């Protein structure tokens, strides 16, 4: 799977944005797509999750209520809609696709994305 | 002469069931190691255990005796090491489905561990020996659970280095499982009764009561995580299990000392303790204070285990040892058709898909209905 992320940009707080993730190449087995965030000088943080076969979602406690992650299997993208940004949301967003099948590895998420930059300041 | 197959058979038993990473399982799964949302654990992974347990119950009961009991004890030892090797490195939602299936063999071959002693030990040393091979298992699990909480709290040892200990423990249980003497006589292959009123009635309650208990014990760790997430507050999963199991052990022992005719005061002493479980199961679901949640589990496990002993005592009063296997084999199997039907409707993704929040309100209504049918039946 070759996930490609786009939709980032710089915006004042209280400004909504939408991010996509055009997974393509090996769609037939993608059992999840969970967004991840890495603020400067910090570590990756859980941000969202969406199952592929169904539509269950599970957001991080801090970001719940303003982040909505929605699937579109017809084109294979995953949309994360964010509202009400704060001056401590600045970070870069990463995708994370679970391909599927029995696997032995270090982390559940197999393939990752490149990175899109979101900067919330004045 | 009987000390040689009881030293090893017990040594295998203690080390196999000394698994520190049993209580800290869901907190291990839905953590930073194999992050799995609670909706992926209570409806897709855990249900597979009962599906596999039921399927591999008759085929393993019949096999256990077409071959010796030690061969299946060795088949249970290898299935202990696979299950806990995939639980170490295996990640995903599909892999954990396989892990549960292998765990089906781990606990569905448990019939071959207790029944082994009957064939190789002289008949007179059976009741005394069975206690050694049963009391040791409880000591193992209680010792294991205490070790888990007494380390995660003072040693700061990550949950991952609990399954490593668990794997090392079962890996040494296996090494002994090869040394038991190979029995030279089976029960059925190599060597109507239900018409009695007491046997059918007493056995039916054993089937129903255990069916609800295996289900609670299964989905009663997500609830603790639900009421107080493991990542926000400390969790006493180990201390609760150790005290709970000890609470059960004492309850079973007490029923074996008090001498009361369990014929006139059996049904009433059965319903009274059945409504203690239903009354101690709603408490799990209706309270927000996590501490109260454990108190419900302390009562439920101890109270229920105080009923299985009554049922076990009454079932086996005129039955010889050879009959035990075919009366506790069809009780352990009928009780699973009940669970599987209950897990396909109340939990499994195919059925109602009820989350754990609303899920316990069903089991609380499950033990409550077993009382209404076993109490109002006494009409005139
Ligand atoms: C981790 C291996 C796979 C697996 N383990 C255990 C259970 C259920 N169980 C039974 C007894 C005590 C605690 C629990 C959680 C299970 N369903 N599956």
């Amino acid at each position: 799977v070759q996930l490609v992320e786009s939709g980032g940009g710089l915006v004042q707080p209280g400004d909504s944005l939408r991010l996509s993730c055009a997974a393509s190449g090996r769609t037939f087995s993608i059992n999840a797509m969970a967004w991840f965030r890495q603020a400067p000088g910090k570590e990756r943080e859980y941000v969202a999750q969406i199952s592929w076969t169904g539509g269950n979602t599970y957001y991080a406690e801090s970001v719940k209520g303003r982040f909505t992650i929605s699937r579109d299997n017809a084109k294979n993208t995953v949309y994360l809609q964010m509202i009400s940004l704060k001056p401590e949301d600045t970070a870069v967003y990463y995708c994370a696709a679970d391909s599927g099948g029995i696997r032995l590895g270090a982390s559940r998420w197999n393939y990752w994305g490149q990175g899109t930059q979101v900067t919330v300041s004045s | 002469s009987w000390i040689y197959p009881t030293v090893i058979l017990c040594l295998f038993g203690f080390f196999s069931m000394m698994r520190p990473s049993e209580p800290f399982l869901i907190p291990y799964l839905s953590g930073p190691d194999k992050q799995l949302t609670s909706a992926e654990i209570t409806n897709e992974i855990f249900p597979v255990w009962t599906y596999s347990y039921l399927v591999l119950l008759l085929p393993v009961f019949v096999l256990t005796d077409y071959v010796r009991y030690k061969p299946v004890i060795i088949l249970q030892g290898i299935s202990f090491i696979i299950t806990w090797l995939l639980l170490l490195f295996g990640q995903g939602v599909k892999t954990m489905q396989v892990v549960e299936f292998f765990y089906g063999m781990v606990t569905a071959a448990e019939v071959a561990y207790y029944a082994y002693i009957y064939s190789v030990v002289s008949p007179e040393h059976y009741q005394r020996v069975s206690g050694y091979c049963r009391s040791v298992t409880l000591a193992a699990y209680t010792a294991g659970s205490v070790l888990a909480q007494l380390l995660v709290s003072l040693a700061q040892m990550s949950y991952f280095y609990l399954n490593v200990i668990s794997l090392a423990s079962v890996s040494v249980a296996f090494l002994f499982s090869l040394f038991l003497p190979m029995p030279k006589k089976s029960m059925f292959f190599h060597a109507e009764c239900y018409s009695s009123k007491r046997l059918f009635y007493w056995s039916l309650w054993w089937a129903f009561a255990t069916a609800g208990f295996n289900q609670v014990l299964n989905y009663v760790q997500i609830l603790w995580d639900y009421k107080a997430p493991s990542q926000d507050s400390s969790i006493y999963n180990g201390a609760v299990e150790a005290i709970a199991t000890f609470g059960g052990a004492v309850a079973a022992f007490a029923v074996g000392y008090v001498k009361v005719n369990w014929d006139l005061l059996g049904e009433l002493a059965l319903v009274v303790f059945s409504v203690v479980n239903a009354g101690s199961l709603f408490l799990m679901h209706y309270t927000a204070n996590i501490w109260a949640c454990y108190a419900g589990y302390l009562i439920f496990k101890s109270s229920y285990m105080l009923l299985i002993t009554i049922a076990v005592f009454q079932i086996a009063v005129n039955l010889n040892v050879e009959r035990y296997a075919l009366v506790f084999g069809i009780n352990t199997f009928i009780a699973l058709v009940i669970q599987t039907i209950m897990t396909v409707i109340v939990v499994d993704q195919r059925g109602l898909n009820l989350p754990v929040s609303i899920q316990f309100l069903v089991y609380g209504s499950y033990f409550a209905v077993i009382a209404g049918i076993f109490l109002m039946r006494s009409m005139y």
